[PDB]
């Protein structure tokens, strides 16, 4: 009736789990669970992105004392210098000759890189949005919709509405400060806009990349120039971007847990493959077969004529079903032990029929649950050739 | 060439700045590499030379050269530049003071033209990289490979994505600008610039102002030699001071924004993705430093770090419900469980 | 005996036949652009001594 | 600079081809390099361009240069060149 099921989270392939029905015939309830996200409600902290010194023209008094006024920008790096003085044509833009002191000025301003493929931070909160799930049914076959994965109201979508989680599989693979970065998404520990460094992630911390405001610990240290003429070297740690191809925070879409892989996104980790999810759903009465028009389908007998091992939905099995009535039977294995691939399966009495699986087992000693009559589809099945290919469909996966 | 942004086009004049590594190790030319921008994972820079190349000061043509002997532009053909790097780059495309140009790597950047009084030529070091999106380490990608989506910047020209502050270009060195006005020390414009003059003498120096004159305090080297732009925009550099007082806005994006596009990009001779029984062996044979790091799909994270530019066939304990390999910034694989052994029956005469 | 001593097998001088498991890796030839890269293992002439 | 071995110079055309590298942004060169010979334990460089250099298709000098533009030649001088 409610259909239970430990039923992990795979790539968007085929996969089923079976609802145990006990007043009315069981029936089958494939949840196969395309991805889940979480989306905690978050704020933008600081975009991050390799420095570039982009000097905005230097505040200059070459007259007694230099100064240094920042203009649209909260921050100037400034440093006086003296043993030069400007030479360029001839002639100075230094107006005082009483005074040869040189005011060397850079500060850092957002990349171009900074808008476009670039580190953007995040405070993460609670989550709260939802996980596509397919359900194919013993009465309505297949729906691919979102339906909460946490607590504010599943939406019922098939003849199924549908508890999932809560928040299993991307639990939340991310911590409370996460960059996210293009290919590889750093759940990374660094410190809020204000107050970062040079070597650590978040030398430049700057509110939005176009914005012209930024705190810049880059370790930006200008030189003095020498042979009597002013310049402006830039002399900068190494970047806390150019990390990120080196020094590794964690590179979530490369060492995700919970099989989720990783993108610039908005704190979602897509295409999961694993859960265990439980998944617990109300299905109407109704949509269930009565255990009289399906039979009790036991003095049954169930052998592979052809099983497959392998998430490969090719494994087949006769079983010598022996109905007391006769009739339609949704199947599958209970909630995952085996995935099976037809939906119904044809029971007569004292008849024959062939119904299709892929083994989650590696021989498939799997139940298949055929509508109030377990049945060992025991034999043997076809190698496993295959261990190089996608997020299974092989559910009880712990093993497959 | 595109007027669609003669905001920085247009109104751009030769910029003169001091060359910190020339023919005494200092000389004076216009040329003075400010912002070498080597921040796209490809293999193209943008790079602003002080002197405006471009138009003139009309409309037509980014192949024209116009660098500053005096305050004065010596608007001429391109042909006498040489932008280089460390070796000589290709130009994709000039626009105001900032060219673009497919340049090999390089720790300095070169340029240079013998149309002074001297060998007028300007070096400077500022840093270049290119690397990987992600994953893998590398400088300048291979020849070989796949290509995959780098940052690179544009092929064309009057573009925006992002903009720097170019607010009030002022003060640089030139006594071309600081002439004599027959007794008075006389700031000039390079083709109109709204300039905010003074010398050490008590005058204002702040206000949007043209305003600002001082002629009393007399000499070129007591007085503000200045192109205070808002109409004829430099890109703001270190060898360009502003004025000290208030700024006269001018924030000018850049039309040379890094981009997608197919770089010739990132991958190292092709992996192998082998299996035995719940374990990913993975017989590999790169040329280049490939990070290679799996993860184990179950609840475990398993993260990897390792650099392969060594062919090894290495290990990665496949979790019951498979494992994922990002072999470099190459896209990612992905690896059910169940076990294999590469098509080895687990028995089968059948039932 | 690719990466060893008869990578390279020839049976007659400036060859027109061999035996050669030299460990040939052809790779993408990047950009539109039509060469034939050769990635290869060393030799019994490059090095072994 | 002349031509006898007529084997390989008459019984050839230029043949246009694509340079593997010349920069991140590739020029078009139809002297793209094959079949470097430079293992030559002394420092000295037999390389093949894809051109046909030697003839123009007359019967004297390796002192032009017939490279691709277009389908046809251009035969030009040799001395352009600058192997380093």
């Amino acid at each position: 009736y409610e259909h239970t099921a430990v039923m992990p989270n795979k790539v968007g392939i085929p996969y089923k789990a079976l609802v145990e029905r006990p007043g009315y015939a069981p029936v089958h309830l494939q949840i196969q669970l395309v991805n889940t996200r979480i989306i905690p409600s978050t704020n933008l902290e600081y975009i991050t992105c390799k420095y570039k010194t982009k000097v905005p023209s230097p505040v200059v008094k070459c007259c007694g004392a230099t100064q240094c006024t920042s203009k649209p920008h909260p921050d100037y790096q400034c440093q006086v210098f003296t043993g030069v003085y400007p030479f360029m044509w001839g002639g100075a833009y230094c107006f005082c000759d009483t005074e040869n002191t040189q005011m060397s000025e850079a500060y850092v301003e957002r990349s171009e890189e900074c808008s476009i493929d670039h580190a953007k931070a995040y405070k993460v909160h609670t989550g709260t949005v939802q996980a596509m799930v397919n359900i194919t049914y013993g009465s309505v076959s297949w729906r691919s919709a979102d339906v909460y994965v946490n607590g504010e109201t599943p939406a019922k979508i098939g003849d199924a509405k549908l508890i999932i989680g809560p928040l299993s599989s991307a639990w939340s693979p991310f911590d409370n400060k996460v960059v996210v970065y293009g290919h590889e998404v750093y759940n990374y520990d660094f410190p809020e806009y204000g107050t970062g460094k040079a070597g650590s992630f978040g030398d430049l911390q700057s509110r939005t990349s176009t914005s012209n405001d930024l705190y810049a610990n880059t370790n930006l240290k200008l030189q003095r120039p020498q042979a009597g003429i002013v310049h402006t070297p830039f002399t900068q740690a190494p970047s806390g971007f150019e990390r990120w191809k080196r020094d590794k925070g964690a590179p979530l879409n490369d060492v995700a847990p919970f099989g989720c892989s990783i993108a610039l996104e908005p704190l979602r980790a897509e295409n999961c493959a694993v859960g265990s999810i439980p998944i617990s759903i109300d299905i109407p009465d109704a949509a269930f077969t009565r255990i009289s028009e399906t039979p009790t389908v036991s003095d049954l007998e169930c052998k592979i004529t052809e099983c497959t091992y392998a998430s490969d939905f090719g494994g087949i099995a006769t079983v010598a079903y022996k109905s007391s009535k006769a009739g339609n039977c949704p199947i599958h294995s209970p909630s995952g032990v085996a995935v099976i691939k037809e939906n119904d399966v044809t029971l007569a009495e004292s008849g024959s029929f062939t119904f299709h699986f892929s083994t989650a087992n590696i021989h498939p000693a799997f139940k298949l649950q055929v509508c109030t009559s377990a049945v060992t589809c025991k034999g043997d099945c076809k190698p496993p050739k295959d261990h190089i290919v996608d997020y299974p469909a092989q559910h009880t996966e712990s093993f497959t | 060439d595109l007027d669609t942004h003669f905001t920085q086009y247009k109104l751009a004049r030769p910029y003169i700045a001091d060359c910190p590594n020339c023919g005494h190790s200092r000389c004076d030319s216009p040329i003075a590499i400010e912002e070498v921008r080597g921040d796209a994972h490809a293999g193209v820079i943008r790079i602003q030379t002080s002197a405006m190349f471009g138009l003139k000061t009309d409309g037509v043509d980014l192949a024209y050269m116009s660098f500053m002997n005096g305050k004065t532009q010596k608007s001429i053909k391109i042909d006498n530049l040489h932008v280089r790097t460390s070796a000589p780059c290709s130009l994709v495309s000039h626009h105001g003071y900032y060219i673009l140009a497919q340049c090999p790597p390089g720790d300095t950047v070169t340029v240079g033209f013998h149309d002074g009084p001297n060998r007028h030529t300007c070096t400077v070091a500022h840093k270049v990289e290119f690397r990987p999106v992600g994953r893998e380490k590398y400088r300048h990608p291979p020849e070989h490979g796949v290509e995959l989506p780098c940052n690179r910047y544009t092929h064309k020209r009057a573009d925006q994505g992002h903009y720097v502050e170019m607010h009030q270009p002022g003060l640089v060195a030139d006594h071309s600008l600081l002439s004599i006005h027959s007794a008075k020390v006389k700031i000039t414009v390079p083709s109109g610039a709204q300039v905010k003059y003074y010398c050490k003498c008590p005058d204002v120096r702040e206000g949007i102002t043209s305003s600002d004159h001082t002629t009393t305090c007399t000499d070129v080297k007591q007085c503000r030699a200045y192109l205070i732009d808002n109409k004829k925009w430099v890109y703001n550099s270190g060898r360009l001071p502003r004025g000290e007082g208030d700024t006269f806005k001018g924030k000018l994006h850049v039309p040379f924004v890094p981009v997608k596009a197919k770089c010739i990009a990132t991958l190292a001779p092709e992996p192998l993705v082998e299996h035995k029984h719940r374990t990913l062996i993975l017989h590999l044979h790169p040329d280049h430093p490939t990070l290679l790091t799996t993860r184990s799909l179950g609840s475990d994270a398993n993260p990897t770090r390792q650099w392969i530019e060594r062919p090894t066939t290495v290990n990665f304990t496949v979790t019951g419900e498979g494992l994922e390999y990002t072999w470099g910034n190459h896209p990612p694989k992905r690896v059910w469980a169940q076990e294999s052994g590469e098509g080895n029956p687990h028995g089968w005469p059948h039932e």
